[PDB]
Formats: C-alpha cells, structure tokens, sequence
C-alpha cells in the first residue's frame, strides 16, 4: 500500500 | 496468512466498545463487564475474501489473514507517532451510538489518523456501536449519516453484543484495502 | 528518518523482567512495583548501527527499532500467530535470582526454533537481575555453557541500573544486520 | 530476512 509517509510491504502493497 | 495478511488497527474514545467489537467478530462472545484495555492487544482470523464489481459480479474467494489491533482509549492520541501506527492499513473507527461526546470528538479522530497514518487518506470505516441500546441512544442517525458522507466513509450502526453489522463493517474495511492495494 | 525498521521480542517466565528490560532501555527508567502484561505491548527506539568493520573499517545506520513486550502468563500460547513469524530476533530472558525460570530456558529455545520464521533465529540469552547478588541461585558457569551449548549469546544484566542492556540488545541487531538480504 | 518457514520484508528482507 503506497502513502506519502509510508509503504506498508503486504506479505505486494 | 495464506493468500494475503491484512492489519487492521480500531480507534475510539474510551468505553466505545473496541475490544467487544474486535471479541465479538473473531469468538462470537460477548462480556457486559468493562475492562479497559492497558497498552494494545489483538486477534487473528482467517476470513475468504469475495472480490465485488460495480455490476455486483462476484469473483473467487481468497484466502485472508485478518491480524486486528486494539488500542487503550484512555491513552488517547498517545503514540499515534509511532511506525506500529504508521503500519495499519486500515481503521475501524468506532464511537458509542449512546454517548454524544464520543460522537463530537470523531472529527478530531479523523484529523490525527490523516495526519498519523501512512497516508494523508487512509481508509477508514465509522462505526456507531452498541445499537442494541435503543432506551439509553442518544446520537441521532441523521446527523452520523451526514458526517460520514462529508469525509467520504462509509458507516454502520453495529452492536458488539447482538453482533449485528460487526462483519459487514470488517468487511468493508477489508474490501477498501483489497481494492487499494498493488499487488505483484 | 530511518534507512531500517527492525523488530525484536522479548521472552520468558512472568517475573524475570521483560517490560522493565525493554523500559530501561529506551527510557533509562525502572519500577519496582511488579505489574504483569497484560496482552501484548511494545516501545520503540531510534539508534545508530555501525557495522562490525573487517580489519577495522564508519556506514552508520539510522535503525528505527521496535521491541515488542510479551505477557509471560499467557505462556506459549501466541507463538502460533502470524505476528510470532514476523519477529526478526529474540531476546530470550530468565532471572538469575529464580532457578526455575533457567530451567525453562531449554523450552522456550525448543519452542522458539519450533514457532519463529527459521528454525535457527538469532536468539540473545539474557540473564537478568544481576544487580541483586545476594539473591543470586543461577552459577554463571551453567548459565554460560548452557549458551555455549546452542551458540548463542549471553549477557547478565540489570533493567534497574542499566548493566549491559544496550550491549545485549546490539548484539541481538548486529545478527540479524548481518543475516538481512541487501544490507 | 529470509527464513526456512517464513520471509520477514525489512521496511530488504
Ligand atoms: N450493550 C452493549 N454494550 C456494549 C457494546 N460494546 C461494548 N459494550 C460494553 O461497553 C463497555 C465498554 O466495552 P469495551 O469493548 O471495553 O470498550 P473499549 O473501547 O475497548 N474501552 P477501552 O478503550 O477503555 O479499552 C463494556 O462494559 C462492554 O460490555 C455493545 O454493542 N452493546
Ligand atoms: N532488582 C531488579 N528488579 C528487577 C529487574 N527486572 C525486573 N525487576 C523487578 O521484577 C519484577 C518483574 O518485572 P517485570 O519487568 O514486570 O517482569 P516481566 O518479565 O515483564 N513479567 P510479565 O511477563 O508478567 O509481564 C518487578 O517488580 C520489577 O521491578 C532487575 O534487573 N533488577
Ligand atoms: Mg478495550
Ligand atoms: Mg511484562
């Protein structure tokens, strides 16, 4: 999942 | 964690009901005794996921691994700052259908995750629990309704106890991240 | 901010001094009154690695580091979780003033290889309270080939007054800095 | 981090 703080790694994102 | 593993994090003044929303969707059960919640806690569920498209066209199941957190809403607003918080992918946000203030202070809520989370619009789906409590409810539907579509969220009136809208409000939350998500 | 999010746990019988190692730690506090978890809970930290340098060679690393809490009474229950899976080192803890607690050492290192994401994960062997030594019961000689035994580290330490804390947790970092794919 | 039962992503892996 791409934010403009952070990307969470889904286990793609 | 088999086709993807999803974390999801719950938010809410103290007393909301969070930890009998969170009990209730993974067991079933339901305890009338309050125990606050001190630091965090939280349950695992393996759920099929059942993509929908716009027609209504429904696709094969996926195998989901739900990892659900609970937060102490006593420490409010505490470490919102922290990468734990930075790493939920979603937020049930609930208030209590029975307690006005808890229903004032959503929009506060709402302010902190989009200046907190991941992402200046991270999914969120309201919650107005403890429907059950028909005598003692005092936040008008309309005025909820109203909010909810002013931020763009969707909202249900659930209860913890009975059980009612506790799955499909998860379900939201998992379709909005499913939906949202890049995938390989 | 941050060039790495790394994430420990912390293990062993209630009472030997997990939330007070982990507090020490990032705070430089510690309580005396004995308040078990409940759940699970979690602090965090920013520290810097620099890597152990071959022939003395510096790159230092901005390490955001999370280090999770466990409740010892719940036991081996969450080890079947995702999230027991998902810890990248442990930080496996017993009192030195409580035999029994060493004794379940042997356990918890079976159940550790048994549950984590490898069968070898680094582990770092905390013998803890060594600021009381007049309740002392655990030989350091027993403590240190029981280590020796597994090829893990050892350290005795204090979350009251802050012997080898930082010690025990960077060596815990520099295993698993050095295990990583693309470092 | 790579494991035999699980592969841990590092916010390499
Ligand atoms: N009737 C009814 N009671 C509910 C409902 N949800 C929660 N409760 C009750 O309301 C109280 C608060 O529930 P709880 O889940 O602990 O709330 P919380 O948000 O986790 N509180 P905290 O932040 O302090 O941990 C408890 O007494 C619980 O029984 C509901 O839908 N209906
Ligand atoms: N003197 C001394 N007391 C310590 C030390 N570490 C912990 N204690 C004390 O021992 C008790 C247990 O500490 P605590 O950190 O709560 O243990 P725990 O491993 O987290 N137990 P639980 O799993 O039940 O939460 C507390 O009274 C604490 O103050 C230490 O290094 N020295
Ligand atoms: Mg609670
Ligand atoms: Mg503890």
């Amino acid at each position: 999942l791409v934010g403009s703080r952070h990307t969470i790694a889904i286990n793609x994102r | 964690d088999y086709d993807y593993l999803i974390k999801f994090l719950a938010l809410g003044d103290s007393g909301v009901g969070k930890t009998s929303v969170l009990y209730q969707y993974t067991d079933g059960k339901f305890n009338s005794k309050f125990i606050t919640t001190v630091g965090i806690d939280f349950r695992e569920k393996r759920v099929v996921y059942r993509a929908s498209g716009p027609d209504g066209a429904t696709g094969r199941g996926q195998r989901i691994h739900l990892q659900l957190w609970d937060t102490a809403g006593l420490e409010r607003f505490r470490s919102l700052t922290t990468a734990f918080f930075r790493d939920a992918m979603g937020f049930l946000l609930l208030f209590d259908l029975t307690n006005e203030q808890s229903f004032l202070n959503v929009r506060n809520w709402i302010s902190q995750l989009q200046m907190h989370a991941y992402s200046e619009n991270p999914d969120i789906v309201l919650c107005g629990n403890k429907s059950d409590l028909e005598d003692q409810r005092v936040v008008k539907e309309e005025e909820a309704i109203a909010l909810a579509e002013k931020y763009g969220i969707p909202y249900f009136e659930t209860s913890a106890a009975n059980g009612t809208n506790i799955s499909q409000a998860i379900e939201m939350l998992l379709d909005l991240i499913m939906k949202r998500m890049e995938r390989s």
